[PDB]
């Protein structure tokens, strides 16, 4: 179960995917993230994946369909 | 191929999905044709003299 339900989430790792600037962490949960679509976005962190090197200064990408950082 | 992206040329994609259906030509703006076919002159293009 647990092969079958890491398949489900790289799809949508993948595209659709809408980019961003990751400025900074005020959760390791969720963080707080700036769109090039003109939105300004809480966006939530994916589980069982790295949060903890998700927090420097990157850029970053948002999945289109869910609104999250995957 | 992955040939059909290069910086600058044009490329459709999927609305719903984002990945590349197909290789798009760029656009070749009217403006840049005017500008290679008119000869703005009308005088010789071979010489003309003491220039």
């Amino acid at each position: 179960e647990f092969l079958h339900a890491q398949e489900e989430v790289k799809r949508i790792q993948s595209i659709p995917l809408v980019i961003g600037q990751f400025l900074e962490a005020v959760d390791q949960n969720t963080a707080i993230v700036g769109s090039t679509t003109g939105s300004n976005y809480y966006v939530r962190i994916l589980s069982t994946i790295d949060r903890e090197l998700l927090k420097p200064n990157a850029s970053v990408a948002l999945h289109k369909h869910s609104n999250a950082l995957v | 191929d992955k040939s059909k992206l290069k910086p600058g040329t044009r490329v459709a994609l999927d609305m719903t999905t984002l990945t590349i259906m197909r290789y798009l030509p760029r656009e070749v703006d009217p403006l840049v044709y005017n500008m290679s076919h008119e000869d703005p002159g009308n005088v010789s293009y071979s010489e003309i003299g003491g220039l």
